[PDB]
């Protein structure tokens, strides 16, 4: 009974992986697979709406807190928030042209999740399926930058 | 178990193979056709692995090698003791130590070398040293020359043994392998036998000789009727007045009363404040406690008598689950490499020299050394640069190591081969921290510039502005300075004065006072960690990828120091390990240097100065909590600022550091020639200079070549290290001089 | 695929090259019913590359003219505020041009 | 060889721990190596991407990402065991390659079943200048 | 991928083809030669440009000469 | 007096030079006793000095608005104006020299070459013919002549390794 923790993915010493307790934990591989970019029977729009509302909501942060007028009370909190949706904006363009880049052609190599069972194709591994995404994206991303401004307006603590 | 396998006479003693120079490799014994064979020869002189595949000449070879660096390094301290009893001013610093600076190399009067003799005080004149010499010798009790002299022949005796046993030991008694591979009987004889008895023979050194000295020192009798040690030693009336503890006699030793000794075994922390340096009492305590440590830890191992512990047993009992086979056959290649030996023994000693440089400059263990700025500079910059070349020869031999003596048989799943295994993960994750370091520290360093630039200072990481206080350091230095109130109750004070209250200070000057942390502090360090992590990041990848890897898969039989593998791949230029150490080189030059600007400047602008009446005016205006935050801050303020009296030291005593930092430049500056360049742009030049040549017949018989690839590359690097080595060793000796 | 030793079949392909997802699912709709149309119609008009691509030009060249021309002298940026007496006079070793 | 050898799925592989080098994405889109031989007892070899691995007494196989990889492991295993194996070719289609040696006896030897390609029956130095060839598309060593 | 040519000037003693870790080189039978050999480069697209056949190469000048240029996927030596 | 540069002897500039060092010399004279050995090094210091400020002067050289010693470059203004013991005469001085390490150099390489295994002969050198020819070398430039003249000195290019362009 050596209990080798340390093993190779489905125990396949040839490939990248080796099967880890940072990847094997149950409560990482639950996590990760429930986070939307893994959810695969979802729609890439819906994928994109979840993903720009928490990107959106977390990059508000910074622009309001270290911005060049964060001395100014009042002002501070509407140039970072719309800051934060210029740089979402700018993240939107960057995954369009990736959108346009990555999908010019058609992927013939499926996925395999584990023991088989593979679905026929992602939807986000499409042309216009990541434009949905990217779409959603940043829709996502304004609603989130809005969402923050307005959290930063009422409040019963800081900003 | 564990005996003395020698053989006698295995190699005669005579010049044959001093006539022919090229002897120890059979490529190198035909005879020089070509001028390469030279830079081969003076390049696997002392590359054994190449010149026979047995580990037992090869053991013996090394082994009078290291005699021999014996001989050489005690022919040296030999020199330097004759030196200070003959051409020194000792005798005069030690009656005023704090207003004759030291001087122990007299120039001669041949060439405009006079001004090279400068006016240090005393009625003489010579090169101001910056060695401390005369602290050591004021810390191991020594009055008069006649001492030096005596220590210096004593000293040649030795080294003159030395080489002496060198060549014994090889060509006259030659031990087996059996012998060398003895570790048990080697780490219990260099535990308890070298480091116990050097410990225990310097603390009662301390005991019966340096303390009475330094007792009577510093009470101000003038050293002329200070008694010799000798009359310390034998009669216990003269010891018995300046210590008390001495008229029992050795009674407290066996009837366990140590309590007794605690006037000259004492338990303080600071520094001593007539001259500066640490309690010589607290020192041979420390020196006792050392030998008691290493009597004790010298008797682990299991080498003829059944009891002790056997290595292999202790690596391979330690097992765990994530790491397989747990230090299964580690000692299996310890026992039979000797490049890995010396990639853990060069590492540890470059690590143990870095804490040397950074323990003595927080705590100065000598007599007027802390108010003698140079002194400290010097050892903490040398010992600095020391370390770090340790290091990265302990990879470069990590690497050899790897290219040579690893092999797979006895390692299948332990931990050496599953290093090897996930060495793409350690080299992305410290290729992620080493990015992320770097952009948090060095853009911070430029953000800060931008906002200076754009006239906006309220913006940038400084204290005034938005700052990042390191919490951590000052909580560790707030503990420290309240670790004798709570967690060592028994000790007088804080065992430094970084952390402290008070200001010590000898002769007007400030000997060490407390050091304060802010944003510029922290954002040096972070620049440091970065730094480091660079470079072992690209230490750690050359020893990895030395064997093989996704680009060069047959990278092991291709040797350890080869240029490339071709153009080939888009181009395999500086793949080898040999190059990986070669830009660790560089990495380790940048790291030490901005290691040695951050120790002078904030030694300078926070610890060192003059006390006055008035408060404490240090050596610069206090600008490092201002001027540290930017670039541009730290060049006007430390390269600008200072190396003004670099520039003005010629005709004056302290010119040829001004001359020696101008060839520094020159040689750093012709290094960039050989890192640059190629070699077949030279072999073409050297092409038509053989033309040249012919035309006129001086062809030579050796035909004329360009450096090799890895030759030029070494060259590069020796050049810019000299250079850049040699550029600050002027540049913080002159101002330090001219100065402090 | 992995019998006892083996880890390749060629007609399994998908499984030799080790394209494996690790962290893959295919439940559908997880969030609510209704929710999914408030942003289904939020996306359809801008789903298209052209039409987003065109949006983010939009707001971009449309927020970046707003920016300086009326972005600034509103938040008080320190580029549209002018001086008050700084910097006529030039030169420290004489000639005092302007 | 005499007969060209096909690949068997069933063979075994060697007992190995988990690596980071090894097969990338480029198996998966573009083509990947296969190297197989057939072994006398247990010995332990080196993998060219990897560490160490104890293979198995028969037939064995091998996945390696280049074809540089599949002969540094051929090279190895014939300079220390006179082991002599051979690798393949795998295509993201299922299409099989045989790169190492058609006729079976390597390119050591000749076996007079090759034909002469890409060889010039002009001296090196002989070729004509690039002035000569300028504005054609063809190289003067092309020629 | 790259270009590599073999000369008449080759004499056989087949160890161009041993230092090349590609299966670029193989060896024909010729009569310009006492070894009754040449080298000759039937997988061509396969080579990096690596220059170890020229290394390997005796004869002066070489026989063996590798042109670089028009790099693709199997030359740059990319295993992604 | 010639390109502006007036004689070291009636300088102004050069005696104040020599009045400058002259003070920070005797400023160190200060510190220590005159029957000390630093009092006896600097004494010699200083007349080595004042030997050299008189020699420097007197013997035909001259300076300009630096009081720092010139020399004058041009062959026949250097020989009509006493001037050439500044480079004309050193001109010939190192040329004799310098003719002389090449002559052995090439006597050596010659007498080497025609040796079994001469390479050999460069890394292990022999002294009684090397000291021969060192002390055989003082006719360098009679040597050199006659040799150009027969075709012994140079080599026609037909026996030379030449660039294949
Ligand atoms: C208690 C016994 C003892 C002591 C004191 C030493 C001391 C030393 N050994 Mg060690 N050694 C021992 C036992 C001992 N050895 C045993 C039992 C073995 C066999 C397993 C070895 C095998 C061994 C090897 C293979 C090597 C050493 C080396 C060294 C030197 C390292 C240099 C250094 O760190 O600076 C300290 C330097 C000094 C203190 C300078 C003074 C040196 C004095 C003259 C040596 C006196 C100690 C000696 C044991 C006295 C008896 C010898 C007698 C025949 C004259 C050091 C002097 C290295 C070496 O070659 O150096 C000799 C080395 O590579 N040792
Ligand atoms: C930050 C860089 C980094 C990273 C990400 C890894 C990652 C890994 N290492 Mg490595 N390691 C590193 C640096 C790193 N290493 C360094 C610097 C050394 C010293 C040379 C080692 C020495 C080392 C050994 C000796 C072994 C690993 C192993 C492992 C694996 C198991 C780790 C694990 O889940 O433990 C559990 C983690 C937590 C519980 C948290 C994993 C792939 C093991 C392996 O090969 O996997 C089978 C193994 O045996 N590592
Ligand atoms: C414990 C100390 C130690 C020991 C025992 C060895 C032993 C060895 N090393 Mg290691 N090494 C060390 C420290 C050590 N090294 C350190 C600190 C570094 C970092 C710089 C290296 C870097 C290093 C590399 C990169 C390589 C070795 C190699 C070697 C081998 C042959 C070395 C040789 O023949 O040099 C011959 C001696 C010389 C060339 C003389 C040195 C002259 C240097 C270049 C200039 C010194 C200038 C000086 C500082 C100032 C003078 C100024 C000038 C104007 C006069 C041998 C196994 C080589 C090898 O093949 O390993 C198997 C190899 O490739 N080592
Ligand atoms: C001071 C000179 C210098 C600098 C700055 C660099 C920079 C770099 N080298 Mg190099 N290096 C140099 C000299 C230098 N090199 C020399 C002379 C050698 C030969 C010995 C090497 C040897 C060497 C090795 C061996 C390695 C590096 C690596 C690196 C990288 C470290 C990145 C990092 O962590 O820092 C953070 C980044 C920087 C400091 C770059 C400047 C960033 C500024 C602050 C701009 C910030 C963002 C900016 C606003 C973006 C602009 C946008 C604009 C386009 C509109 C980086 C690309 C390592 C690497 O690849 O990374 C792990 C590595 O392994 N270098
Ligand atoms: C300022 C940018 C902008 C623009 C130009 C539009 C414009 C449009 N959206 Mg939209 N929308 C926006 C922001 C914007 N919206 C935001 C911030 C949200 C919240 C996430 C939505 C959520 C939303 C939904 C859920 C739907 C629309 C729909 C529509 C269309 C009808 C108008 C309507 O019902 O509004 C609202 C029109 C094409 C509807 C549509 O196209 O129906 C076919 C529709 O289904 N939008
Ligand atoms: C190429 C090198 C060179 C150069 C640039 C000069 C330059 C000069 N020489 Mg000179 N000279 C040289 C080589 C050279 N010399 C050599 C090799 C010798 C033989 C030793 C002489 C012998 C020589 C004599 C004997 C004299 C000069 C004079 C002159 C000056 C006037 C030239 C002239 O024709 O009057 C200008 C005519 C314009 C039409 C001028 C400064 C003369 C001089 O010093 O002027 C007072 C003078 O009398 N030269
Ligand atoms: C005595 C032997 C000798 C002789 C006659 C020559 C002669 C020549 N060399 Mg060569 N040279 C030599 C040795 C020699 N060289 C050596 C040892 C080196 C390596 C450092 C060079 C490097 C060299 C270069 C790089 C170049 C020349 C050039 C030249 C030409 C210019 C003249 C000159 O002074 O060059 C200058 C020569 C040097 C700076 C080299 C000085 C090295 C010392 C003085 C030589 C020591 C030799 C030794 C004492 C002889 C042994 C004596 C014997 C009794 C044992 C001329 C044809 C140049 C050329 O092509 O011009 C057309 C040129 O570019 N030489
Ligand atoms: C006195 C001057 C030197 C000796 C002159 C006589 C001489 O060369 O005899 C020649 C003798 C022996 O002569 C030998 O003969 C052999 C057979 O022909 C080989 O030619 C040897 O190369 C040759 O040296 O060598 C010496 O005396 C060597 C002198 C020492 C080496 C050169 C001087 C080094 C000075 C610095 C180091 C020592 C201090
Ligand atoms: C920052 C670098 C983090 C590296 C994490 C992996 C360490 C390497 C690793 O996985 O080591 C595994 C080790 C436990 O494995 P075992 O107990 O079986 O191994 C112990 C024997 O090697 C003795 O766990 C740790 O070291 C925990 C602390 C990690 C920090
Ligand atoms: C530095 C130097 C020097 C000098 C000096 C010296 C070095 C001297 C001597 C010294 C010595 C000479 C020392 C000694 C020491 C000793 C010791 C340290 C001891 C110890 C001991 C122990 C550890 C133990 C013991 C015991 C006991 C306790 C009990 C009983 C048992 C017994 C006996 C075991 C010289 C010049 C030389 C060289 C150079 C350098
Ligand atoms: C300059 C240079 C050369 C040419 C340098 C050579 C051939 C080495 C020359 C060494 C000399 C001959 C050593 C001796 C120097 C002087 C002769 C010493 C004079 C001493 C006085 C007392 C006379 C290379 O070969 C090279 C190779 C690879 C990368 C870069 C370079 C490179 O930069
Ligand atoms: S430039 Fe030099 S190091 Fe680089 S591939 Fe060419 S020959 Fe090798």
């Amino acid at each position: 009974k050596p209990q080798q923790v340390i093993q190779p993915i489905n125990g396949d010493p040839f490939v990248g992986m080796l099967e880890t307790p940072v990847t094997s934990a149950p409560i990482v591989a639950n996590y990760l697979s429930n986070l939307p970019a893994y959810r695969t029977g979802v729609a890439p729009n819906l994928r994109g709406v979840e993903i720009g509302l928490a990107h959106g909501f977390l990059l508000a942060g910074p622009f309001i807190k270290l911005g060049p007028l964060r001395d100014v009370p009042g002002t501070a909190e509407v140039v970072g928030c719309m800051s934060a949706a210029g740089l979402v904006l700018i993240l939107a363009l960057c995954l369009s042209l990736y959108g346009n880049a990555a999908f010019q052609n058609q992927p013939s190599m499926g996925k395999k999740t584990l023991s088989g069972r593979p679905l026929p194709q992602d939807p986000l591994m499409s042309e216009e399926g990541w434009a949905k995404f990217a779409a959603g994206f940043t829709v996502g991303g304004l609603s989130g930058v809005a969402w923050a401004y307005i959290l930063t307006q009422i409040l019963p603590y800081y900003s | 178990k564990v005996k003395i396998a020698v053989d006698r006479n295995p190699v005669e003693t005579n010049f044959e193979k001093w006539a022919k120079p090229g002897h120890f490799s059979r490529a190198l014994a035909k005879g020089p056709n070509t001028t390469t064979w030279i830079w081969n020869l003076h390049a696997d002189a002392h590359d054994f692995d190449n010149h026979t595949s047995d580990l037992e000449e090869i053991s013996r070879k090394v082994f009078s090698a290291h005699f021999g660096q014996l001989g050489i390094i005690l022919i040296w301290l030999s020199g330097m003791y004759f030196h200070g009893a003959r051409f020194s001013n000792y005798e005069g610093w030690l009656s005023d130590p704090t207003h004759i600076k030291p001087s122990a190399q007299v120039v001669w009067p041949i060439v405009g070398q006079e001004i090279l003799n400068g006016d240090v005080g005393g009625g003489f004149q010579g090169i101001q040293i910056t060695s401390g010499f005369f602290q050591l010798w004021r810390a191991s009790g020594i009055t008069s020359e006649l001492q030096l002299y005596s220590t210096a022949i004593g000293g040649l005796v030795l080294a003159a043994a030395c080489f002496f046993a060198g060549w014994f030991h090889y060509h006259k008694a030659a031990p087996k392998l059996e012998w060398f591979q003895n570790v048990e009987s080697m780490l219990n004889h260099h535990l308890a036998g070298l480091l116990g008895l050097g410990s225990l023979a310097w603390a009662g050194h301390q005991i019966h000789v340096s303390l009475p000295v330094n007792k009577l020192l510093d009470a101000g009798v003038d050293p002329k009727e200070i008694p010799l040690p000798h009359e310390f030693l034998l009669n216990q009336s003269i010891i018995a007045d300046l210590y008390p503890s001495f008229s029992k006699g050795l009674a407290p030793f066996f009837t366990l009363n140590w309590a007794e000794y605690s006037d000259f075994l004492t338990f303080k922390g600071g520094l001593n404040p007539v001259t500066g340096g640490l309690w010589l009492s607290d020192t041979a305590h420390h020196h006792l406690a050392i030998a008691v440590l290493f009597l004790v830890a010298g008797h682990q191992y299991r080498t003829n008598w059944g009891i002790g512990h056997s290595i292999k047993d202790i690596l391979e009992s330690h097992k765990g689950p994530f790491t397989g086979n747990g230090h299964a056959g580690l000692y299996e290649i310890l026992t039979t490499s000797w490049h890995a030996q010396l990639a853990i023994n060069l590492a540890l000693f470059g690590s143990l020299s870095i804490i040397v440089a950074h323990h003595m400059y927080a705590m100065p263990p000598y007599p007027y050394l802390a108010t003698d700025y140079g002194t400290q500079l010097s050892l903490f910059t040398h010992h600095m640069w020391i370390g770090g070349f340790c290091v990265v020869g302990a990879g470069a031999h990590a690497a050899i190591f790897m290219v040579r003596d690893y092999d797979p048989t006895n390692n299948y799943n332990n931990l050496l081969d599953r290093v090897i295994r996930h060495r793409d993960a350690i080299i992305s994750h410290l290729n992620w921290v080493s990015i992320f370091l770097g952009f948090h520290s060095f853009g911070l360093y430029i953000h800060n510039d931008t906002m200076s630039a754009l006239g906006r200072p309220q913006d940038m990481f400084s204290d005034t502005a938005i700052q990042l206080q390191p919490v951590f350091a000052q909580w560790i230095q707030n503990t420290h300075f309240t670790a004798p109130q709570l967690t060592a109750p028994n000790a007088l004070a804080a065992t430094s004065l970084t952390w402290g209250g008070d200001v010590v200070a000898v002769g007007g000057k400030v000997a060490m006072m407390p050091i304060a942390l802010g944003t510029s502090d922290f954002l040096v360090h972070h620049i440091h960690a970065f730094t480091i992590h660079v470079t072992v990041l690209i230490l750690l990848k050359g020893v990895l990828f030395a064997r093989s890897s996704r680009l060069i898969p047959d990278k092991a039989n291709l040797g350890f120091r080869f240029p490339c593998d071709g153009p080939g791949r888009g181009g395999t230029c500086q793949v080898s390990a040999w190059d990986h150490v070669f830009l660790g080189l560089f990495w380790m030059y940048n790291s030490l240097s901005i290691v040695i600007f951050h120790f002078s400047w904030k030694m300078q602008s926070d610890v060192w100065g003059t006390v006055t009446d008035s408060g404490v005016s240090h050596i610069t205006g206090g600008n490092f909590a201002q001027s540290a935050n930017t670039i541009n801050g730290w060049l006007r303020d430390f390269l600008w600022a200072q190396s003004s009296q670099v520039i003005q030291s010629y005709g004056s005593a302290l010119s040829a550091y001004g001359l020696m930092f101008l060839g520094a430049h020159f040689v750093w500056a012709f290094s960039l020639m050989f890192l640059f360049s190629g070699r077949g742009y030279w072999q073409e030049l050297i092409e038509s200079i053989v033309w040249a040549h012919n035309k006129l017949r001086v062809a030579p018989s050796i035909q004329p070549r360009a450096l090799s690839i890895t030759q030029g590359r070494a060259v590069g690097v020796a050049h810019y290290l000299l250079g850049g080595i040699a550029t600050t060793w002027s540049f913080f000796l002159a101002r330090i001089i001219a100065v402090g | 695929y992995g019998e006892q030793s083996k880890y390749f079949d060629l007609q399994d392909l998908e499984n030799t090259t080790g394209a494996w997802d690790l962290y893959g699912v295919d439940e559908k709709k997880r969030y609510p019913g209704l929710q999914e149309e408030f942003f289904q119609r939020a996306t359809d008009a801008v789903s298209r590359r052209e039409a987003l691509n065109g949006f983010v030009a939009l707001t971009g060249v449309a927020s970046i003219a707003l920016f300086g021309l009326k972005g600034a002298s509103t938040l008080e940026l320190p580029i549209t505020k002018g001086p008050r007496m700084e910097k006529t006079e030039n030169g420290k070793g004489g000639i005092l041009r302007s | 060889p005499w007969k060209q050898p096909e690949l068997d799925p069933d063979t075994p592989s060697p007992i190995f721990g988990g690596s980071t080098g090894g097969l990338l994405r480029k198996a998966q889109v573009e083509e990947f190596y296969v190297t197989t031989w057939e072994s006398p007892k247990e010995q332990i070899f080196e993998m060219p991407t990897g560490g160490a691995a104890i293979m198995r007494k028969g037939p064995n196989l091998l996945k390696l990402a280049r074809k540089e990889h599949c002969l540094a492991l051929t090279t190895q295993l014939r300079t220390k065991f006179r082991m002599s194996p051979c690798f393949y070719r795998v295509y993201a289609d299922g299409k099989v390659e045989y790169l190492h040696p058609k006729d079976g006896v390597y390119p050591e030897k000749v076996n007079a079943g090759r034909v002469g390609v890409n060889q010039n029956m002009r001296s090196i130095g002989k070729n004509v200048d690039p002035i000569k060839v300028k504005f054609t598309g063809s190289e003067p060593f092309e020629i | 991928a790259h270009v590599v040519k073999i000369y008449d000037t080759c004499i056989g003693c087949t160890q161009c083809v041993r230092a090349c870790p590609l299966d670029v080189l193989e060896m024909v039978p010729w009569d310009g030669c006492k070894a009754a050999q040449m080298a000759s480069s039937p997988r061509t697209e396969d080579c990096v440009g690596c220059k170890r056949c020229e290394t390997a190469c005796p004869t002066d000048f070489l026989s063996v000469r590798v042109y670089l240029g028009n790099e693709s996927t199997r030359s740059l030596g990319l295993a992604y | 007096d010639i390109a502006g540069l007036t004689p070291c002897s009636e300088s102004k500039a050069y005696n104040k030079l020599e009045r400058k060092e002259l003070k920070v010399l005797d400023k160190r004279l200060k510190k220590y006793e005159p029957g000390s050995a630093p009092y006896l090094a600097l004494q010699a210091t200083k007349e080595r000095t004042e030997n050299r400020f008189k020699t420097y002067a007197k013997q035909g050289l001259l300076c300009g608005n630096d009081g720092l010693p010139h020399l004058i470059s041009d062959p026949g203004l250097a020989l009509r104006f006493n001037h050439a013991g500044e480079v004309f005469i050193p001109t010939f001085g190192f040329l004799y020299v310098a003719g002389y390490i090449g002559h052995v150099g090439r006597q050596y390489i010659i007498l080497s070459k025609e040796d079994a295994k001469p390479t050999d002969k460069e890394i292990i050198l022999d002294v009684p013919l090397a000291l021969k020819l060192a002390f055989q070398g003082w006719a360098w430039p009679l040597a050199s002549i006659q040799e150009l003249r027969n075709g012994s000195l140079l080599e026609k290019d037909e026996n030379i390794t030449v660039s294949p362009r």
